[PDB]
């Protein structure tokens, strides 16, 4: 006597409690240690609540094999004694054919695809939706928490960003569409996350930022053509094309763009970050703090160039979180 | 007609109407990023 | 009307000389020609969007010449290709080419064969047929019509249409000519004057099919409103104008997924209209259960609903699956008829034994199969008819009055009652036999069944029981007088066997091993292959008794001094009361009801709507024949027999073929049950075939009809949902519409009613029975509905398994 | 343009019924065997 | 699998990346291999099995 007739993730009011309402009005984004509410819809009214309540269980998997040991499975019931900071799910209002269910989940939660799945005493498991999790720099106990406002508005919300370009004494803004909340960004990102099998290293921004800095620049690397062809269009087109092939590629010239790039994805994610610029970059040293400039009689440089050079600027990815592996004082930028 | 429609439906809005002043006659085709409850 | 001819510029296969060949022809239906060289089936047009697009467009700015004074094809393409040449549609140098293209040889359908067939060309600048270079489809009419003249009359004037392909233009070009005088011409065989000419000719474009074009042109010509605007043309505005209202009353058929015959059916009021619109402005005009208070009207309606199919009923037996179905049931209607046989001899003085009832088994048998509506039960005798026989020998005996002459006046009021139901189509009632009465006796009398196969070895077992010490001279003759060792053990090993390889034939034959078509056919002779193994394993065991069957010698009566074949109505030793020839009445009643009850029930069990039975049911039909064959029978002391439940539900079962879990066909046809009736009468020609045949083998075939019988039964699986935790119950309307513990009480009344039904058959008041199962008729309808809602006996209680 | 190769396409499987005397039933069943090839490729 | 048809094979890397008769095949020199090591334990040379 406890049917289930529909669920309602309640994405609208859900993803702008959770900013996330720029992604979608109609799929769920919940960021992590936040609780989110859905309606779950009896098909017959509920008698008794407390013995109802008794009978119901949620789970949350992600990936494509769940497990308890690799946090991305879960299983809580639907009662006032849940635990807000794990998996906990409790009614907050009632009738006799609905129930308002505020669910919470950790703040160092797998992030990913999800699937929320009830499970009535003696019956078999009922799915009740998919939700994407993502890191919440609003959230205190996060890895990825920022102290201000502001500085979450523009390092995570804001899709209208500005790479500097130019030289030291002439520095020029172009500006640049990060487009990170546009529909298929973080499908993408999830997807080539998925080609890093340590899914228990997900809730780990560090991890994370890791793998997704390497794998962008090896596509990096793959897609971006030697040398209209220097027309951009932000991130998402590159991202795109370095993930589908279909598009139009990247050439040399503009090889800087893997930051904005990499700071799209991260952003998309929940890791707050910025593209930073740096004018009169000695690169390719290994270390080294020499660099050697050849020039003929004229003043001229003869070849095409040394192995270790001062590029007039060079972009880079910085991003925000926690180092709980490092020593103590390096958490931040 | 709600017990019809299979759960996981869109619809589409087919607007028609004159207008006297318009040269020729105009067809806009609009597909939305995701479907949306106008009110 | 009007004749209409369609040709392509082809060129033929053996001297790859392009020419003109007919394609089509329309007498208002449109006939097409194929490849093979002959004209496909008569069907009206349907044109493409795109052909008449192409048409519309070509003919607004077309070149008509009306009235035009020429009758000959060759000069009619001058003046054509001069008209052509002054409105700019060709150029000038284009006419050699055309001129040479209209007046080629124009081949018909009587030289397709004598040439080696058409292919489609483009007529190039050098006078060339080349391969078109656009992508080619075959024709749809020459893929659905084309693929397996006295109309026209003698005052009508024909149309010819020509379209051709020729690289030398720069857009598709439409010429319509009208003559003055009605012409024969070269390019038509047939002696109708020619009045119109349609030329379409242009280059390969993008949508322009010059096939469908001719097609879209011809069908516009055999239009009568079109025709009769262009014998009355004076102006190409005029044609235009008729072409247009032909488009106004057009209906234009988009695709869709779900093709049916109702949504299309629908659209009826709009073809009206059309019709009415594209007229109004011409002159012209456009040219079994059922009360059917008719005495005998229900047997009236059995025969027409059942004996047109009588020629499928005798060819769609052409299968192995019926053989085997024939060797099923010849068995499992021959070992009942002996059994019940001699229990009759021995209880009623041999007046009536095993060869009385393998004759009445056998002549009913053929005439039901041969007369009935519904061929697949099987007749023969029940426990019911085993009782009330000797219900009325212990009551004559009693009263001095005979048996076999009390039953031939029973027989006699038996046809009177059978006829007046039928009269008064009585056999309606069997509309308020829901599926909570059916399912309630089918399980019963499948529990008796299983019981009466597993008391038979407690019984061996009990004759033969297992001992330390045995006598090792033990008189055999006529049956073992003292226990004998290994016997019951071996039956019990036969039985255990017999029903172990048929379960796993029957597992096999949905299987996934073996070729489909062996193993389908090991599958449907899984029970024939079970008899024959456990019948060699038997006889290869030499010492060891088992009890074999046993078949009469002969055709002659179980006893000679007792009765004759036949029976005088009047007595045969004494004077029979004529009050017995009143009083047969009262117990011919319980008779009828006893043979009613049982034969309708088993025909609504067997012909439900969810084991595909599409050729119908006759009740009122099948009763009749049943009861009259019984009272007929009676006059010669042989036995009433009626369709029983488990054989009749066997029958079907066995000429049931699964599709890929799912009912999709029941092999119905008269041959097997005919066959199988045939074969129990000859079954004492045949002893030495049955007496190395054991009924422990028997026992185990009992054994799996027995369970078999209970597949499509809802109250078993309902049974079975109360032993399966309430989460693996299947999603079906009676689970996911009714709550568990509903569902529960619901089998459990339906569980009370079959063990009251159970105790009233271990009582001497078995005969009792068919009045006690009638009083779940009252409660299904009556009361449940005090306890009960209803969508939950919608749900519960349905016709045809269907969520209200 | 792709929405334009989807209408010519559906149009490519439209079928035209022009003013034919024959009675509504008859006209209108004759179409089901025609349309039914005529969307034997379209949605497969 | 050597007596069902092959459209009933499971979706297994031995079925799906090998041919039907290359894996029958296999299966018959295993089966060959059977009978040879069914032979040799039915002579007075029985404890020549393991070799
Ligand atoms: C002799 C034994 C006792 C018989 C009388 C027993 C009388 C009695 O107690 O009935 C109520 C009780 C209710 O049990 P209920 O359905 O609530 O419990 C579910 C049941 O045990 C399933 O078998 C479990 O599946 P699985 O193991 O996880 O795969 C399921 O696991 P989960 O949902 O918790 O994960 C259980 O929740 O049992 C019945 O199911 C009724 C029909 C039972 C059968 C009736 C008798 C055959
Ligand atoms: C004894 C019979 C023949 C022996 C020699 C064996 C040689 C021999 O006869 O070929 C066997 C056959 C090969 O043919 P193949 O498998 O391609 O043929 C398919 C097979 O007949 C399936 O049974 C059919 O499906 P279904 O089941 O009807 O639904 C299927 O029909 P369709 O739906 O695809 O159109 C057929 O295409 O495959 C076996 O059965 C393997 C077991 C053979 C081992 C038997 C050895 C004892
Ligand atoms: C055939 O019928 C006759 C008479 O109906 C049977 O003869 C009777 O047998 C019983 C049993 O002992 C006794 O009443 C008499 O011996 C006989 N009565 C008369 C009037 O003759 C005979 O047994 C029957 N035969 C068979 C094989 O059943
Ligand atoms: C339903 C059918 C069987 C008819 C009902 C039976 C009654 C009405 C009829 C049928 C045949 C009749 C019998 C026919 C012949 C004779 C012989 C005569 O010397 C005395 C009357 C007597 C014995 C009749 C009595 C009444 C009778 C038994």
């Amino acid at each position: 006597a406890l049917g289930i007739k529909s669920c309602d993730f309640q994405a609208a009011r859900n993803n702008e409690e959770h900013h996330t309402k720029a992604l979608s009005s109609r799929r769920l984004f919940v960021r992590r240690g936040q609780p989110f509410t859905i309606i779950l819809y009896f098909r017959a009214p509920v008698r008794a609540f407390l013995p109802a309540l008794k009978k119901v269980a949620l789970t949350a998997q992600t990936g494509e094999q769940p497990s308890k040991i690799n946090r991305t499975q879960a299983t809580f019931p639907i009662s006032s004694l849940g635990d807000r900071k794990w998996w906990s799910a409790v009614v907050e209002e009632r009738d006799a054919q609905s129930w308002t269910i505020s669910v919470t989940t950790p703040a160092d939660a797998v992030i990913g695809h999800y699937s929320l799945l009830l499970q009535v005493s003696g019956r078999k498991q009922l799915l009740l939706g998919q939700f994407t999790l993502l890191f919440n720099p609003w959230n205190r106990e996060d890895a990825v928490f920022l102290k201000n406002e502001a500085q979450r508005m523009e390092y995570l919300l804001n899709q209208n960003g500005l790479i500097y370009l130019g030289t030291a004494d002439c520095i020029q803004a172009e500006s640049w569409d990060f487009g990170q909340f546009e529909g298929d960004v973080i499908d993408l990102s999830l997807r080539l996350l998925s080609k890093d099998k340590q899914v228990e290293k997900w809730s780990q921004p560090v991890h994370v930022a890791r793998v997704l800095g390497a794998l962008l620049h090896f596509l990096k690397e793959q897609r971006v053509l030697p040398t209209l062809l220097n027309k951009r269009r932000g991130s998402v087109p590159i991202l795109r094309q370095w993930l589908t092939g279909r598009g139009r590629p990247v050439y040399d010239g503009q090889a800087w763009v893997l930051a904005a790039v990499a700071c799209t994805v991260l952003r998309c994610l929940g890791i707050p970050a910025r593209v930073v610029t740096t004018f009169a970059s000695a690169q390719g040293t290994g270390g080294r703090l020499l660099i050697d400039e050849y020039y003929n009689e004229e003043g001229l440089q003869n070849g095409e160039g040394q192995r270790g050079r001062i590029w007039i600027f060079q972009t880079s990815t910085e991003c925000w979180m926690t180092r709980p592996a490092l020593p103590q004082g390096y958490d931040g930028w | 007609i709600l017990e019809k429609i299979p759960p996981d439906s869109e619809a589409t809005l087919v607007l028609v109407g004159r207008a006297d002043f318009l040269e020729q006659p105009v067809l806009g085709f609009v597909r939305l990023q995701e479907a949306a409850e106008l009110e | 009307k009007v004749y209409v001819e369609l040709q392509e510029l082809v060129m033929d296969e053996k001297n790859q000389e392009l020419r003109w060949m007919e394609a089509a022809r329309w007498v208002q239906l449109e006939e097409n020609l194929g490849e093979n060289g002959a004209w496909g089936r008569p069907h009206l047009s349907h044109l493409t969007f795109w052909s008449l697009l192409e048409l519309r467009r070509v003919f607004t700015k077309g070149t008509v010449l009306l009235d035009l004074q020429e009758t000959s094809l060759a000069g009619v393409a001058n003046q054509l290709l001069d008209r052509f040449i002054f409105e700019d549609q060709i150029r000038p140098q284009d006419r050699e080419e055309l001129l040479r293209a209209l007046l080629l040889k124009h081949s018909h359908a009587g030289e397709l064969e004598a040439l080696g067939g058409v292919k489609p060309a483009v007529l190039t600048r050098s006078g060339d047929p080349s391969q078109p270079l656009l992508p080619q489809h075959s024709s749809l009419e020459t893929q659905l019509f084309c693929e397996q003249l006295e109309k026209i009359p003698p005052d009508s004037e024909a149309t010819l249409v020509l379209v051709g392909r020729a690289d030398f233009l720069e857009q598709p070009v439409l010429g319509f000519v009208r003559l003055q005088e009605a012409a024969e011409l070269e390019a038509v065989e047939l002696p109708v004057p020619i009045r119109f000419l349609f030329v379409l000719l242009g280059p390969e474009a993008p949508h322009i099919d010059y096939t469908q074009l001719g097609r879209a042109a011809a069908t516009l010509m055999s239009e009568r409103v079109f025709r009769i605007d262009a014998y009355m043309a004076q102006s190409r505005g005029e044609l235009l104008h008729s072409l247009e209202g032909f488009l106004d009353c057009s209906l234009v058929l988009p695709p869709t997924d779900a093709p049916s015959e109702q949504a299309l059916l629908s659209l009826v009021p709009v073809q009206r209209e059309l019709l009415r619109r594209r007229y109004q402005s011409s002159p012209a005009k456009p040219d079994p259960l059922q009360q059917t208070g008719q005495l005998f009207g229900g047997l009236v309606r059995d025969i027409r609903r059942r004996y047109p199919y009588y020629l499928s009923d005798i060819t769609d037996a052409f299968s192995p699956q019926v053989l085997a179905a024939v060797i099923f049931i010849y068995f499992a209607a021959l070992s009942p008829a002996i059994t019940f046989g001699g229990l009759l001899g021995e209880k009623t003085r041999n007046q009536m034994g095993v060869s009385e009832l393998l004759i009445s088994t056998a002549v009913q048998g053929i005439l039901f199969a041969l007369l009935g509506a519904q061929p697949l039960l099987v007749v023969g005798f029940s426990g019911p008819l085993l009782v009330f026989e000797e219900a009325f020998f212990s009551f004559c005996e009693t009263n001095g009055l005979e048996y076999i002459v009390g039953r031939v006046w029973i027989g006699f009021w038996l046809i009177l009652l059978v006829v007046l139901v039928v009269a008064f189509e009585g056999s309606f009632l069997v509309r308020f036999i829901s599926r909570y009465t059916q399912e309630i006796f089918s399980f019963l009398i499948s529990l008796i069944f299983i019981y009466e196969t597993f008391s038979k070895l407690i019984k061996i077992f009990q004759d033969h029981p297992l001992q330390k010490t045995y006598n090792y001279n033990v008189l055999m003759v006529p049956k073992p007088q003292g226990p004998l060792p290994n016997t019951a053990l071996l039956s019990l090993v036969l039985m255990a066997g017999t029903f172990f390889f048929a379960m796993m034939l029957r597992k096999f034959k949905n299987s996934s091993y073996f070729p489909g078509k062996l193993r389908r056919v090991i599958g449907d002779f899984g029970v024939p292959i079970s008899i024959l193994i456990m019948v060699l394993v038997d006889f290869f065991i030499q010492d060891t008794y088992t009890q074999k069957l046993s078949v009469p010698d002969g055709f002659k009566v179980s006893n000679s001094s007792a009765r004759g074949w036949v029976i005088h109505p009047l007595g045969l030793r004494s004077e029979f009361p004529i009050w017995m020839m009143f009083a047969s009445a009262l117990p011919a009643l319980l008779v009828f009801i006893l043979i009613f009850l049982e034969s309708q029930i088993t025909t609504l069990i067997v012909s439900k709507p969810e084991r595909k039975m599409v050729k119908g049911s006759g009740f009122h039909l099948d009763l009749l024949l049943v009861v009259g064959m019984g009272g007929v029978a009676a006059l010669f002391g042989m036995p009433w027999l009626s369709a029983t439940t488990v054989r009749s539900v066997t029958h079907a079962n066995a000429l049931t073929v699964m599709g890929k879990a799912q009912i999709q066909e029941v092999k119905e046809q008269r041959i097997s049950g005919l066959l199988v009736a045939v074969l129990v009468g000859l079954s004492i020609l045949m002893e030495p075939i049955l007496s190395r045949i054991p009924l422990a083998v028997l026992f185990g075939i009992f054994l799996y009809m027995g369970v078999t019988s209970l597949s499509g039964i809802q109250l078993f699986d309902r049974i079975l949902l109360l032993f399966k935790p309430p989460k693996y119950h299947p999603d079906v309307p009676y689970v996911k519409r009714v709550k568990t513990w509903r569902m529960h009480l619901f089998t459990g009344i339906q569980i009370i009613c079959l063990a009251v039904l159970w105790v009233v058959k271990s009582t001497p008041a078995s005969l009792a029975l068919p009045f006690v199962l009638i009083l779940t008729v009252p409660l299904r309808r009556v009361l449940l509905p005090l306890i009960f809602r209803n969508v939950e006996l919608q749900c519960l209680d349905a016709d045809d398994a269907k969520a209200t």
